[PDB]
RNA sequence: CGUCGUCAGCUCGUGCCGUGAGGUGUUGGGUUAAGUCCCGCAACGAGCGCAACCCCCGCCGUUAGUUGCCAGCGGUUCGGCCGGGCACUCUAACGGGACUGCCCGCGAAAGCGGGAGGAAGGAGGGGACGACGUCUGGUCAGCAUGGCCCUUACGGCCUGGGCGACACACGUGCUACAAUGCCCACUACAAAGCGAUGCCACCCGGCAACGGGGAGCUAAUCGCAAAAAGGUGGGCCCAGUUCGGAUUGGGGUCUGCAACCCGACCCCAUGAAGCCGGAAUCGCUAGUAAUCGCGGAUCAGCCAUGCCGCGGUGAAUACG
């Protein structure tokens, strides 16, 4: 996650795969979740704050 | 079983459809 | 390395989301990165109002946000007149076309996010911590209040090992799914390091 | 003229309708020995009635969705208990000590994480 | 049991560029990091060295060695 | 169809081929590894035989 | 025969939303469908509960989305009165397709 | 099981002879829950006892039962250094348990291709006396009276 | 964030005891899943923890009916297809219900045993939830951050290779050694999920993967989808086999600029070890184990036999 690995943002794939989710937070890229543009952690920080609109905690 | 790619089984097991499994 | 977050943890009852709108699939990721813009420029900026929570409801091409402070008039401005600048940088960041409402605290001493900064600065002051802390507890214990508890993190004071205090009085129950707890967490950059810094309020019940 | 009860099991639904009758049943549309062809469990189904001496006086037809002929097994016989006491209400002093009238609810357990299958847990070696 | 399908792919690096020296016959060498690309009847005859991921190994292209994929030809790794 | 003996020379003769040229996969054959681009590290012994266990190091919990 | 569909997450939210439009149409068009239900879907994101490692951590957050319908026969203009333009909810988001 | 004296889980009685024994029998037949199999191989098996045998299976069956229950087993102990083998009674529960097992046990170590058969020749055998479900019960009976001397470790 | 540990504990205030560290309370007797409660007592109360308040499953009712059914009537291409109807199933929101509340027995009390009613009990079943602290626990590689170090580079771009190497050792798993089985055919019951260039109906070309064409769906109203185990009929006949599918030769599809290194899938041929596993060792007390298939996240594709979750069938045993 470093500044200079986030061209991911630069399009430019030459190729469309290429291309890598990446965390829109911490550019967190192993654990993106689409929804979201999030990474696993980052998810779960906001949805504990409830910055992340009606996604409550699970249980069953 | 579970195993042989050419038969019912193997076909279900690894979620696909053939000559062994077809569409219907 | 236990326990959750006391919000998180009872956001289906006595504690509300911070952003309440619908959305969905294509939109939801891109109409959330946007809150999280609009909340980074307001902490940034609102910090010596006393920033402590930054509601946004939306409908469409309207957005709400209503900046809750304890000094409103840093906020809005002169007349008036910074309540201009802040609400138009607001769309050189969303063509949206949004509004921004100002709610005052009542008494910001049963603020966790409040109380916590409050504790934070004087840390980065270079007070003394234990001291901070308990002082903290009892404003907040002082003025209302049926329990708060206070935490700093470590390297108190700068030591070379790093320490934790504490601080509380009254029923702060987190166990209790209903209890109605306010937490708030600051930071505290440092010439020795990074130390954070929990504030637990403990308001009524039911 | 007709009679009700439901009956569920181990997620499953059976509308259980006894009429005055021969006493065969219709599941679904099939025999009763049609739609549970060889199931030596079948015959469960229709204990409450031989409970008070019924099958031969009455009739039924039931529909059944959900789960599996061995779950429906068991709520078409919850139900075949219920609605023979619409009919008849004085039929509980007999139907219930068996437990007829009881609605089993033994259910599958949640799938927990950390674990294989809710309980299984993982295995270690030289631990 | 390899497939690619239809379209033998081949990178135009070498290939626009073996060609051009099937106007003047053949040449002395070549020198592509494609080993990714199939090979060609056109290039038989001709030596291309191919590149290990560090050095630009000497391969000569002959006929029964057509189908196959340069990179084949050129060992990546280093054991015993 | 090509069958028995005939069959097996044919084969035989194809391992040959990508054997002699410098392919890669001929040369799985003639190192005796797997072809097929598998794991060489664990689960190769249909392909190297018996295994031919050799002195290791202990304490580095090779668990 | 105006159909309306009614999705929120909370599930009050839309009980209220949807209820002003019964309320509310039940004095110019038919007498409304009554808001009916409909499944939920819920989407569940299970997280590791720490970074770096331990596999075994966890914790589960699900968004559930909820639905409602209603459906009002007979659409009479006041009906698109008392309903155009006097709702209130702010987590909810509706489609109409009469 | 430290605090209750866990209770026996009671079973339904047989759909056919309502006779819980006998679901216990087809309990212990079952594996991976397949209590249909299960069910039909007693149930075929009893109909071979009745062919191969003038008999009520039903009373074949409980016979069986009857000569594989082993009425003295042996159990481990630590006394002082070595591992003596106490002898003792059996339990009227665990004579069961024990019994059906066995049943099956040496039912499914007999020849014969078909599951079904096997028990119903191992049942028959069971009855005369004869069969390798009888050898393990007298065998145990044997192990204990073998080690009638350790018997004063009562337990 | 893991962990002891969901363990039943850890403390405070005032009082009292002690020169003091400290003690008392928190110990004792009964009881409990529990520092749970009861009785006792120089202690009287309290805080963190237990329990409860929240979620899913059990039973009933109200509201709501494009899910549902002749329940009930007329028609039928007799598909709940048509009209019609909300009863029922269901969908989701709310309300009720359990509290040792009632009856008998013992007890000082808490409560223990038993019984009735009840869908259900004596914490009805499963989650969320983890005290004061411990391990100088784990992560500066998610992010944040003190200090140290590098700045034509310890930065940056690219192509290619590597992370996929192997004589070997271990852990977690998948498949299996077969007849309570394998194969072919016919036929039947599920839940929870996901779908815009996305799910893909149906029709056609192909043995097939898949290709061409194309309807509906914006998704309780269309698609993924076939559930598998199972039931019925046939084949196999105990053999390394119609078990088992490794490995290898060939042909080919698909994604992707590109599948040599290094993708998955299909079809032909090949058809290995394996006939139940030494010492040693792991899981689980009921709808659990065992067994069977189904979905999802990540994701072009995929090395998923992993992970998170769903329902089907459904035990043994616990003296101690
Ligand atoms: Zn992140």
């Amino acid at each position: 996650a470093r500044k200079a690995l986030i061209e991911k943002a630069k399009r430019t794939p030459k190729f469309k795969v290429r291309a890598y989710t990446r965390c829109v937070r911490c550019g967190r890229a192993r654990s993106v979740y689409r929804f979201f543009g999030l990474c696993r952690i980052c998810l779960r920080e906001l949805a504990h704050k409830g910055q992340l609109p009606g996604v409550r905690k699970a249980s069953w | 079983g579970k195993g042989d790619r050419r038969t019912r089984r193997g076909k279900i097991w690894r979620g696909t459809y053939g000559k062994y499994r077809p569409r219907k | 390395g236990n326990k959750i977050h006391p919000i998180g943890f009872r956001l289906g009852i006595t504690r509300d989301w911070e952003s309440r709108w619908y959305a969905g699939k294509k939109q939801y990721r891109h109409l959330l990165l946007e809150d999280q813009r609009i909340r980074g420029l307001l902490e940034k900026e609102l910090y010596s109002a006393g920033l402590a929570r930054v509601d946004i409801e939306r409908a469409a091409d309207n957005v709400a946000v209503t900046v809750h402070v304890a000094k409103p008039g840093v906020v809005i401005g002169r007349g008036g007149e910074r309540i201009r600048v802040l609400r138009e940088e607001l769309a050189k960041l969303t063509g949206k076309n949004v509004a921004l409402n100002v709610q005052e605290v009542q008494n910001p001493n049963l603020s966790a996010p409040l109380v916590a900064q409050r504790v934070a600065e004087q840390i980065e002051r270079r007070f003394a911590v234990r001291r901070a802390i308990k002082q903290a507890v009892q404003r907040v214990m002082e003025s209302g209040a049926k329990g708060a508890k206070v935490i700093v993190s470590g390297r108190i004071g700068g030591a070379e090992q790093a320490r934790t205090e504490w601080a509380a009085q009254g029923r702060v129950p987190l166990h209790t799914l209903r209890a109605n707890i306010d937490y708030g967490f600051a930071l505290a950059r440092t010439t020795y390091g990074v130390l954070g810094v929990k504030a637990y309020i403990f308001l009524g019940e039911v | 003229e007709q009679y009700y009860g439901t009956g569920r099991r181990k997620e499953a639904v059976a509308r259980v309708f006894l009429r005055p009758g021969n006493g065969k049943v219709t599941v679904n549309g099939q025999d009763f020995n049609e739609y549970f062809q060889g199931l030596v469990r079948a015959v469960a189904a229709l204990e409450p009635l031989r409970a008070v001496d019924a099958l031969g006086r009455f009739d039924a037809y039931i529909t059944v969705r959900g789960g599996g002929k061995s779950g429906q097994i068991d709520a078409i016989k919850l139900g075949i208990a219920r609605a023979l006491v619409q009919y008849n209400p004085d039929y509980r002093a007999k139907l219930k000590p068996l437990g007829f009238l009881t609605r089993d609810a033994r259910v599958v357990e949640r799938k927990k994480y950390g674990k294989h299958k809710a309980r299984r847990a993982p295995q270690y070696s030289k631990r | 049991p390899r497939s690619l399908k239809k379209g033998v792919f081949v990178d135009d690096h070498l290939l626009e560029k073996v060609l051009e020296l099937n106007a003047k016959g053949e040449k002395r060498l070549i020198k592509t990091w494609s080993r990714r690309s199939t090979i060609v009847p056109e290039m038989v005859g001709h030596t291309i060295a191919v590149y290990n991921g560090k050095q630009h190994v000497p391969v000569y292209i002959t006929e029964n060695m057509v189908g196959h994929k340069l990179g084949e030809f050129a060992p990546t790794r280093t054991y015993r | 169809w090509k069958l028995e003996g005939e069959l097996r020379a044919e084969v035989a003769a194809n391992i040959k081929r990508l054997m002699d040229i410098g392919c890669y996969r001929g040369l799985r054959h003639r190192r005796g590894l797997p072809v097929r681009g598998q794991r060489t590290r664990t689960n190769a012994r249909t392909r190297k035989g018996p295994r031919k266990t050799v002195a290791g190091k202990k304490k580095a919990p090779r668990k | 025969k105006i159909r309306i569909k009614l999705r929120g997450f909370d599930h009050k939210t839309l009980d209220a939303s949807a209820q002003k439009i019964v309320e509310a149409a039940r004095r110019s068009g038919a007498q409304v469908s009554g808001p009916i239900p409909l499944p939920t879907r819920v989407r569940r994101f299970t997280v590791i509960r720490g970074p770096f490692k331990h596999k075994d951590s966890r914790e589960h957050f699900e968004l559930r989305t909820h639905n409602r319908l209603v459906d009002i026969i007979n659409p009479n203009r006041k009906t698109i009165e008392q309903l155009m333009t006097l709702d209130l909810p702010t987590g909810v988001e509706i489609e109409i397709k009469t | 099981a430290r605090r209750r004296r866990a209770e026996v889980r009671q079973l339904q009685p047989d759909l056919v002879y309502g006779d819980v024994l006998v679901t216990a029998f087809i309990n212990k037949i079952m594996r991976d829950g397949k209590k249909n199999l299960a069910a039909r191989i007693f149930y075929d098996a009893c109909k071979i006892i009745q062919e191969k045998t003038g008999q009520e299976p039903l009373k074949v069956f409980k016979q069986a039962v009857e000569n594989v229950k082993p009425r003295m087993e042996v159990r481990s102990r630590r006394v002082g250094g070595a591992n003596y083998q106490v002898p003792m009674e059996v339990s009227p529960r665990r004579q069961q348990s024990l019994a059906l097992r066995w049943l099956v046990q040496a039912a499914n170590q007999r020849p014969e291709r078909r599951a079904a058969v096997r028990i119903a020749h191992e049942l028959m055998d069971a009855a005369e006396g004869k069969g390798g479900a009888v050898k393990k019960k007298e065998d145990v009976e044997r192990m204990a009276e073998a080690n009638r001397a350790y018997a004063h470790y009562r337990w």
